[PDB]
């Protein structure tokens, strides 16, 4: 039991109700080409082109062999490019239900199958995807092999999802998915979970850790940290517990599983729960008829590290298990930022609303005041379990210093990590950005 | 020819540019006649040292190059200090360790390994004297700032009547001490680059 | 130990050979853009001075001293060239050795010997040595106080020039106007110890 | 065979420029001397009141009016030597010829007195009409030095000077202000029972006291200094008994 | 007079003690043993020199020479040398030019790396042939209003070795130069004298190195081609020294020889089945030249290629017929040119205009992928500048975009 | 209008990235907050400012003399004119006007000059002006004697905004504390004004001495009120009721004042903990060596708490985020050593009767170096693959 004692549990009005109800008909799909992190797409598809599901889309420039496939069948109807012609993304009209499969074994020689074999599954049903690797959190090349594989099998976000709710719906297919996982790592397979209990592989590869504590402890990141860390020459692979399910049901049937449990809840919205729905799916046809009435926000993820859904990005990410809607805050306030806050949250004691516990805050997007400079009060370190020195390490990443930010650990950060110090800055900056840019110059000065 | 001169008062400057010199310039710009004699010695040295390094450059052995070079150099100081303890003996008393310094001053060194050892005697004599002369500026309008804002006088002339002779002027008491040397050396290095932005250091 | 301990704690905090007696100044404002570097010259510049300043207190009071020779003789005049030429050879005899016998401490600090080989620092040692007629046990101790505090001074500017990575500096001031205006707020901060008579 | 070129060189320059030194720095010794002699003697003709002005009219007016003698700070009596050439600070940093002074004695924190002090007595004719007794104790940044200007009957001051003070322009430097300084000239150092009664008066001094001065304004920790130099150096281990000897008679 | 003898002899007898004493520790604690420099770390030969020196210093006196344009100091930084044991720590004056990566493959700069013990280095096996060779001049006539086209022949009839693209160092001796030498033909003369450049005049009394790039693709033996382009003083200040090798290979004419040496270069084109386009302009039409004319001609390449040209006039563009034939034995090369300010004269037919907005207008905007092709660029800055940033606009990779800067 | 109605209305705009909800605070609430925590020390001041200044005239002039003083300074006429009396009966309300007369003028002008430096550089950069420039003008106006010219405040203030703030870039972005960098301009420069016994009560030809100058010249039993004839016990410099700079003599006020700030965590409990250790074994230290002659080896630790410029320096000046380290191991480090060298420039330097601000500027200095060794003690267990 490893127990995070620095954290932050957001109140925040609309935690749903953990039960699984289905989802309203989507009839568009896409796969959002600026998540993939350092990829250019050669594109297989054109405009008005029939596909199938688990169909290769587009293909990647920079790591080649890696192919992003359909979720389902239709036809192609949109390829939104932004600005400097950059993909935003590909939607496809759900039309039919024709696929490609593939093969299917039985549940004991899931574990001795080959690793190549294994790999080129999943490179060709598009499930490679599904990992990602610390540092720089890029999907694995095809060539490559880790020695430590984190499954995530809790979700600790703001308005986030039960894992356990799920994954005893399919305990076959998730102890699939780790059984093919703990084939295909070279060292291990790290499960972690909080202390409910969970189905159980029977190898001795994998291993169950028990995390515990406020929300900096559902990331990868803290796992990683814990347990393998992580740096330029020791790299470890990341999937969630729905792609382990999906994995699991690939090597069981053979063909693609692209359902998803989604939790759809926020202060705006009128009845929060669980709700299924498709990979990719438009969130704008998932969440009509279901908010409150007037100007909201549509995220894709958390309100910590979410995209935005508006226009072209107005679909489910595919690292993202939730919906996020909450009324868009911009009214002026006379004195505002001398009101005592009987209704104002900080991790600062200078509100009101400290002293009223098991209190939850219908929060706006606003940000309250603007852009200055870090004045260093403490509240990183209110926030960062992990064992660096959080107002250094940031004000490195603020002046634009890689070199020094890398000795500080900045190669073991996702832009998961920095959201509550972003969240608790008095100067609003937001930290994800700076360390992305960080992370690119670090990657082009190899 | 005359711009070899002048190169060093704006253009290349000591120190303002060439960060060598800055010693002698936080501690004899206290009054200006112990900066116009720092000076002067600071010339006549620099100049006097090209010219002889410049005469016997080209048998001057380099294993002990150092030692040769400092021969000349600190036997032109211990002259200059012998004839000023004769002559100017308050100014000396004023400028008691510094005046040995002048041997160890970087311009004197650095204008005899760049320069004198690789041109002929008569421009060595014209780069000492132009780098003595942007070492004069620097140093002239230091202690003029600092003699007048923190003691009333030029050159011991009374000028701004002090309070305490019946007057309407209380000197400051920084232009005295450490940091005002420093603080006046950085805001003529500001004023000195606003005008010439080609000096301006890059952002790396 | 009562009169050396002083000695020490005042060469290195009451006088400080950088901020207080303004001695070293152009590579104390150059080559202290880094903890690392000026950590390193420090250390050189202890050790230099450490290794000068009795040498050449052993060469006045046999040699230089007045009447020190024979009786009615003054060789006063000689105290620049001998002091110059010692550091200098002591300096360059010192990278050789450090160069042949031992390669590790030469990689570490002899890179930076032939910065101090005529530096003011150790020249204003000597020339405050001399004057104040000091022992050879009052001045090995003078010298290492003086290397420390000298040290420390840098040691203290690289670690403010590396927090200063997040200022903002104007176009004219930025490097060396700004370096001056920091030297000049330490010096202010250094003046604490201004009426400690120790 | 490098090794004849490189000595040969070092030689020959080595002797030229050590030519030019010795010459250089023997010539002008004697001028060095008269040039650190002569700002000592210009203070102390200014300190007797003798007008001066040039290195000539110094040296002459020195020459003429004032004679330097030795005193033996234990008896007060005149010593044998050349007092021209007496250097009383390396006389009492000297431990053969100087004496240590214990906490209770040291008044005036200087903790070394030399034997034998030099006085510099003042005479037009062949009567001496004044002497001038150099004192010194510690203030608060330095040592201050000074030349008090006694009269025959040895208990008149005609004029205090501070040649050395070092210490802040504007607070305590005032010690070498005209106006302080005047202040001085008429007080009587002993009182009628033979004791120091010299006293800096912090708040100005009773206007018409003959005993008193006022102090420095801002500077009560330099003019401690001053009061403690006084009562020192009028004291028993000072110029106790040659102040003695002087107001008995035979100056 | 006394004190002046002592001050003598103890002057002379204490710089004789230090210098003594410096000798002495000089010559015991320096090994001053000869070491074997490994030119490469198999073959045999070796340089055996005394450790004092530098790497460059010591190859240049083995004879073998690096494109570097220093001399000591790194300026440019062009030179590359490989070690494997050697110079161990790494100057932060070269740490400029070398990245990270270079750094785990053990490379360093020549002019930093300092001989002191036995190294073996690795340097790149194409060196061994860089042997220097001196030519007569055949012919230098004026193919452009400002640019003058350059032949010599070599002995033996063996046109060195070397890719399509690269570049000879051209240096010659002391010489006096005036405008008055070299002849112009009238088409030119016209605006020669409109603005009267022959006022301008140069001395030059020391010998001079520059380098230029070759318009000749491999087959094509014995001849050496370039196109010069003369350095004219810039109007905003004229009275400046103008270019002094520019006029001197200028005022070269028939008869005369120079030394041309070493088949280096960087700009040599990459070999896959992507589109190519090659934008050229003003003086860098011989890269050009030299790098289409090898691709059709020497691999009987059948890519789909294009030319983007830019001249002001039609007088100033060159090559013309040679760029049809081959545009009409070859279907897939097509060629284009653009005129800023075109003539009356001329009876334009073509595109008019700065050729980045040409070639994006006509070509790239209707492109299906605009960032599949790689794209070869050189000539004037402004053009360079343009087009760089016209292309990464459209979104081509700096990876495919290959740029060759002349002096910079 | 339009510049200052940045002030009085919230910004009103939205998130635009990854974090959708911020936090509620922002830098004008804590800068607020820091300002507001020094009224009762303000207040208070002017009240002792006030009464002393009255009792010292009462007690020097009498009748005629009285009136021939008050009808020639502005400060005392002008209290007479809005209603209160200069007599030895008045209340609390005419202190609070004559401690009011002498603060309000200071007040102003520091803010108006700073307000010019700093709307000076923040338009030539093209930037917003910022607030945390009230906690430097107040804090300023706080730590100057009662009796300061004012074109030597506006000098000092200039000083410190310009040249230890406004040149390295503004708020947030310097290493030196301003307002300590300003008062000790005027220190080293026009050291008569801010120093000696004629500058600390605002009465006309009163001289008098402190509390660490009277216990320097003779111990506990030389602190004696020579206005009022009485002695200084230890609740009077605890409460206030001693002579000193304006906003500094109340040690319980700057308490209550301070606790607010440290519980909202805007100030650093590490830090005031580290000064309060570092003043407690060096003056225990000092107190068990002992001396004969130095009156000052045996103040207690309690003595040094109340006396001087300590608590206020604790509490405002030593706090500040932007000045002191950015590590919690740096922080103890950081107090210990501003409480070290208080203590060390109180007993053992005879020019300076305190240097709690010396201090402050020293451990300024050396801030950066422990965060330095914290970080490359951190770097360590990172290669060894354990953080
Ligand atoms: C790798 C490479 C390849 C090249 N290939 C070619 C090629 O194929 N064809 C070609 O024509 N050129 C080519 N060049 C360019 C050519 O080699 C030179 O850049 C230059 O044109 C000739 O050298 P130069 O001796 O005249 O230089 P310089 O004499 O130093 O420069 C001449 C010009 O500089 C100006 N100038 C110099 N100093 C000043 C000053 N202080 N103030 C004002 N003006 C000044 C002169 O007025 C004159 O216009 C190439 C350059 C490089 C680096
Ligand atoms: C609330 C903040 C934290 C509170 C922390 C409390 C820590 C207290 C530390 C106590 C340390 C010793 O406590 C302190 O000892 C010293 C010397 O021994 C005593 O000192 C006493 O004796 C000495 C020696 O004769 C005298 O010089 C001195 O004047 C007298 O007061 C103090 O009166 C006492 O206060
Ligand atoms: C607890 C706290 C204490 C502060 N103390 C000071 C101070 O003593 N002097 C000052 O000029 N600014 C102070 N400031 C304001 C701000 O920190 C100051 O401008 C920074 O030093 C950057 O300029 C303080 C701010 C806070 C939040
Ligand atoms: S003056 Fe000391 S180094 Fe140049
Ligand atoms: S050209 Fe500068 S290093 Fe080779
Ligand atoms: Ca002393």
């Amino acid at each position: 039991m490893i127990t995070i004692k620095k954290g932050l549990d957001l109140p925040i009005a609309g935690t749903p109700s953990q039960v699984i109800s289905d989802g309203k008909a989507i009839k568009k799909v896409a796969l959002l080409g600026e998540e993939y992190v350092g990829m250019r797409p050669t594109m297989h598809v054109r405009v008005g082109d029939e596909v199938k599901k688990a169909q290769i889309l587009f293909e990647d420039k920079k790591n080649p062999g890696v192919k992003f496939t359909s979720p389902v069948s239709g036809k192609v109807v949109e390829i939104n490019r932004g600005a400097k012609r950059v993909l935003q993304s590909v939607v496809i009209e759900v039309a039919g239900d024709d696929q490609v499969t593939f093969d299917k074994f039985e549940a004991n020689q899931l574990a001795s199958l080959n690793r190549d074999a294994i790999k080129t599954q999943l490179v060709e049903s598009g499930l490679w995807t599904a990992f990602r690797t610390r540092p720089f959190s890029k999907v694995p090349a095809i060539d490559s092999t880790s020695e430590a594989i984190f499954v995530t099998a809790m979700d600790t976000n703001p308005l986030a999802a039960e894992p356990t709710v799920v994954i005893n719906e399919q305990s076959e297919a998730f102890v699939a998915g780790l059984d093919v996982l703990s084939a295909l790592t070279t060292g291990k397979v790290y499960v972690c979970k909080k202390g409910t209990s969970l189905p159980r592989s029977q190898q001795p590869n994998v291993e169950e850790h028990v995390f515990d504590g406020p929300h900096p402890a559902g990331l990868a990141g803290t796992h990683m940290h814990f347990l393998y860390p992580v740096s330029a020459d020791h790299v470890a692979w990341s999937i969630n517990y729905q792609d382990v399910i999906a994995v699991g049901q690939l090597f069981l049937t053979g063909e693609l599983y692209t359902q998803r449990v989604v939790s759809l809840a926020g202060p705006v919205v009128n009845k929060p729960r669980l709700v299924r729905t498709v990979m990719g799916a438009s969130l704008e046809q998932l969440v009509d008829s279901e908010i409150m009435p007037g100007e909201v926000r549509i995220i894709s993820g958390s309100v910590l590290s979410g995209t935005k859904a508006t226009g072209p990005h107005a679909y489910l990410g595919r690292y993202h298990l939730q919906v996020s809607v909450l009324r868009e805050g911009r009214d002026k306030e006379l004195f505002g930022w001398a009101m005592p806050g009987k209704n104002k949250f900080s991790v600062t004691r200078s509100f009101l609303g400290h002293l009223f516990k098991g209190q939850v805050y219908n929060m706006t997007t606003t940000t309250n005041g603007s852009d200055r400079s870090m004045v260093p009060i403490g509240n990183y370190e209110k926030v960062m379990p992990l064992d660096m020195e959080p107002t250094l390490l940031l004000r490195d990443l603020c002046a634009g210093d890689s070199d020094s930010a890398v000795r500080l650990g900045a190669l073991e950060l996702d832009e998961e990590d920095l959201a509550l110090c972003t969240f608790v800055c008095p100067g609003k900056y937001e930290y994800g950005q700076l360390l992305r840019e960080c992370l690119d110059k670090i990657e082009k000065e190899g | 020819l005359k711009k070899s001169v002048l190169a060093p008062v704006l253009d290349n400057n000591p120190i303002a540019l060439q960060v060598l010199g800055v010693c002698s310039a936080l501690a004899v710009t206290t009054k200006l006649e112990t900066a116009f004699v720092m000076t002067l010695a600071v010339m006549f040295v620099t100049a006097l040292s090209n010219f002889f390094v410049s005469l016997i450059r080209n048998h001057i052995p380099n294993s002990v190059r150092i030692i040769v070079q400092m021969a000349i150099i600190a036997s032109l100081v211990i002259v200059v200090d012998q004839i000023l303890k004769a002559y100017l003996y308050d100014i000396s008393k004023q400028l008691s360790v510094f005046v040995g310094l002048i041997i160890t001053n970087c311009i004197v060194m650095g204008r005899a390994e760049a320069f004198a050892m690789k041109s002929e005697p008569i421009p060595s004599f014209i780069d000492g004297i132009g780098n003595g002369l942007g070492y004069g500026f620097v140093l002239m309008t230091v202690g003029f700032f600092r003699e007048l804002l923190g003691s009333g006088k030029l050159f011991g002339l009374e000028v701004l009547p002090l309070i305490s002779n019946g007057g309407w002027y209380q000197p400051n008491g920084l232009m005295l001490l450490a940091p005002s040397a420093f603080f006046l050396i950085g805001f003529m290095i500001w004023a000195i680059r606003t005008f010439k932005p080609e000096q301006v250091e890059a952002k790396e | 130990m009562e009169h050396y301990i002083s000695l020490l704690v005042k060469s290195i905090f009451i006088e400080n050979m950088a901020l207080s007696f303004f001695l070293g100044m152009c590579t104390f404002l150059a080559v202290s853009k880094k903890v690392k570097t000026s950590f390193g010259l420090g250390i050189a510049v202890i050790v230099v001075l450490t290794i000068s300043v009795p040498v050449n207190n052993l060469v006045y009071n046999l040699v230089l001293k007045p009447d020190a020779l024979v009786e009615g003789v003054d060789l006063s005049f000689l105290n620049f060239i001998t002091f110059i030429g010692v550091i200098a050879a002591l300096v360059q005899i010192l990278e050789m050795i450090l160069d042949r016998f031992f390669p590790p401490l030469y990689n570490a600090l002899g890179i930076f010997l032939p910065l101090i080989t005529v530096n003011c620092a150790i020249f204003g040692g000597v020339s405050f040595m001399v004057q104040r007629d000091y022992s050879f046990a009052e001045s090995v101790v003078y010298g290492f106080g003086s290397g420390v505090g000298w040290m420390l001074a840098i040691v203290a500017l690289a670690g403010i020039r590396e927090k200063m990575k997040y200022s903002d500096v104007p176009p004219g001031l930025r490097g060396l106007g700004i370096t001056f205006i920091t030297a000049g707020l330490m010096a202010l901060g250094f003046m604490s110890f201004s009426g400690v008579q120790l | 065979d490098s090794i004849k070129k490189t000595l040969f060189v070092v030689i020959a320059l080595s002797l030229v420029c050590s030519i030019i030194v010795s010459a250089a720095a023997v010539g002008l010794r004697d001028k060095q001397k008269e040039n650190a002699a002569l700002d000592k003697q210009s203070k102390i003709l200014q300190v007797a009141g003798i007008e001066a002005k040039g290195s000539k009219q110094i040296v002459e007016l020195f020459n003429k009016s004032i004679e330097p003698r030795l005193v033996d700070f234990n008896t007060g009596d005149f010593v044998e030597g050349d007092a021209a050439n007496y250097d009383q600070r390396k006389a009492a940093k000297e431990a053969s010829e100087s004496i240590k002074l214990t906490a209770e004695q040291d008044k005036a924190k200087i903790q070394r007195r030399a034997n034998v002090g030099v006085v510099y007595l003042v005479k037009d004719g062949d009567k001496t009409s004044k002497v001038i007794l150099p004192v010194h104790g510690n203030g608060l940044w330095s040592m201050m030095y000074a030349f008090v200007a006694v009269e025959t009957d040895g208990n008149t001051v005609s004029g205090l000077t501070y040649y050395e003070q070092g210490e802040t322009p504007g607070l305590g430097g005032e010690v070498e202000n005209p106006a302080w300084r005047a202040q001085w000239v008429g007080k009587k150092l002993f009182d009628e029972n033979h004791k120091p009664a010299i006293k800096i008066v912090k708040g100005g001094a009773p206007q018409g006291s003959e005993h008193g001065v006022d102090g420095l304004s801002g500077a009560t920790l330099t003019s401690n200094g001053v009061q403690n130099t006084f009562d020192f150096w009028l004291g028993d281990m000072g110029f106790g008994p040659f102040l003695t000897k002087v107001r008995d008679g035979g100056l | 007079m006394s004190t002046i003898i002592f001050g003598v002899v103890m002057f002379t007898l204490i710089i004789l003690a230090l210098v003594l004493v410096i000798l002495f520790a000089k010559s015991k604690l320096v090994p001053t043993g000869d070491i074997t420099i490994s030119i490469n770390g198999d073959p045999e030969k070796a340089i055996v020199t005394q450790p004092g020196g530098k790497l460059l210093t010591a190859l240049a006196g083995a004879g073998v020479f690096v494109s570097s344009a220093c001399g000591g100091g790194g300026s440019c930084g062009q030179c590359r040398v490989k070690i494997k044991s050697g110079g161990g720590d790494i100057l932060p004056t070269e740490l400029d030019h070398i990245s990270k990566g270079e750094a785990r493959e053990g490379e360093r700069l020549a002019c930093q790396v300092a001989v002191k013990a036995d190294m073996d280095l690795e340097l790149p096996e194409e060196i061994f042939g860089v042997k220097k060779w001196e030519c007569t001049v055949i012919s230098n006539d004026n193919k452009a209003t400002f640019i003058k086209e350059l032949k010599l022949a070599i002995p033996d009839g063996e046109s060195v070795p070397f890719r399509a693209g690269g570049y000879i160092q051209i240096e010659a001796p002391a010489h006096h130069v005036k405008y008055a030498d070299f002849d112009v033909p009238e088409k030119y003369r016209g605006d020669w004298d409109k603005f009267n450049l022959f006022r301008y005049e140069s001395k030059v009394d020391e010998p001079i190195i520059r380098a230029y790039s070759m318009a000749n693709y491999p087959e094509e033996f014995g001849i050496i081609m370039l196109n010069v382009r003369i350095a004219t003083p810039p109007p905003n200040n004229p009275n400046v020294p103008p270019g002094q090798m520019s006029s001197y290979i200028w005022s070269l004419k028939a008869g005369d020889k120079c030394t041309i040496s070493g088949p280096f270069g960087e700009f040599f084109a990459k070999d896959t089945d992507a589109e190519m386009v090659f934008i050229g302009g003003g003086a860098g039409m011989a890269p050009m030249r030299s790098h289409i004319f090898d691709q059709l001609k020497r691999l009987k390449s059948k890519r789909k290629m294009s030319y983007w040209y830019g001249a002001r006039s039609k007088r100033e563009m060159f090559y013309v017929e040679d760029f049809d034939g081959l545009a009409a034995e070859n279907d897939n090369f097509v060629w284009h040119c653009a005129l800023s300010d075109p003539q009356p004269e001329d009876n334009w037919t073509g595109y008019t205009g700065f050729i980045h907005n040409v070639l994006y207008e006509n070509y790239l905007k209707d492109h299906e992928a605009p960032e599949d092709c790689e794209y070869y660029m050189c000539g004037p800055p402004m053009m360079n500048a343009a087009v760089i940033n016209m292309l990464k606009n459209l979104g081509v990779e700096e990876e495919n975009i290959l740029l060759d800067d002349f002096g910079g | 209008y339009e510049a200052a109605a940045t002030l009085f209305y919230t910004p009103g705009l939205v998130t635009k990235r990854s974090s959708h909800v911020r936090d509620s605070v922002d830098l004008k609430r804590i800068m607020i907050m820091v300002w507001l925590a020094v009224f009762p020390a303000m207040f208070w001041g002017m009240y002792n400012a006030g009464g002393q200044a009255i009792a010292a005239l009462n007690h020097l002039y009498s009748g005629d003399q009285l009136a021939a003083i008050v009808a020639g300074n502005w400060h005392y006429w002008l209290t007479e004119m809005l209603g209160g009396t200069m007599s030895s009966d008045a209340g609390w309300g005419s202190k609070m006007l004559l401690g009011a007369t002498y603060f309000l003028p200071i007040y102003a002008t520091v803010f108006i000059v700073g307000g010019f430096w700093e709307v000076l550089f923040c338009m030539v950069r093209k930037h917003e002006v910022n607030e945390g420039f009230f906690v430097t003008s107040i804090l300023f106006a706080l730590i100057v004697p009662p009796t300061l010219p004012l074109w030597q405040a506006a000098l000092g203030i200039t000083f410190g905004v310009v040249v230890a703030k406004e040149v390295f870039g503004g708020t947030g972005r310097n290493f030196l504390n301003p307002a300590l960098a300003g008062r000790a301009f005027l220190f080293f420069a026009y050291p008569a004004q801010i120093s000696g016994d004629l500058v600390w009560t605002a009465a006309d030809g009163y001289s008098g001495a402190t509390a660490l100058s009277q216990w320097a010249q003779g111990g506990a039993g030389a602190l004696i009120n020579n206005a009022t004839g009485q002695t200084i016990t230890w609740m009077d410099a605890f409460i206030g009721n001693i002579p000193g700079s304006i906003g500094e003599v109340s040690t319980l006020a700057l308490m209550i004042g301070a606790a607010f700030i440290v519980y909202m965590g805007i100030a650093s409990w590490r830090i005031i903990g580290g000064v309060m250790i570092g003043m407690i074994l060096l003056s225990t230290l000092f107190n068990v060596i002992g001396s004969d002659t130095n009156a000052m080896f045996n103040m207690p630790w309690h003595w040094h708490l109340v006396l001087g410029g300590f608590a206020f320096g604790m509490f405002f000046m030593a706090t500040d985020p932007v000045s002191a380290s950015f590590t919690n191991s740096g922080k103890w480090a950081y107090g210990i050593l501003i409480g070290v060298m208080c203590v060390l420039i109180r007993v053992v330097n005879p020019a300076y009767p305190e240097g709690m601000m010396l201090a402050i500027l020293f451990a300024n200095l050396f801030a950066p170096l422990f965060d330095h060794v914290v970080v490359e003690r951190n770097i360590k267990r990172r290669l060894a693959r354990y953080g």
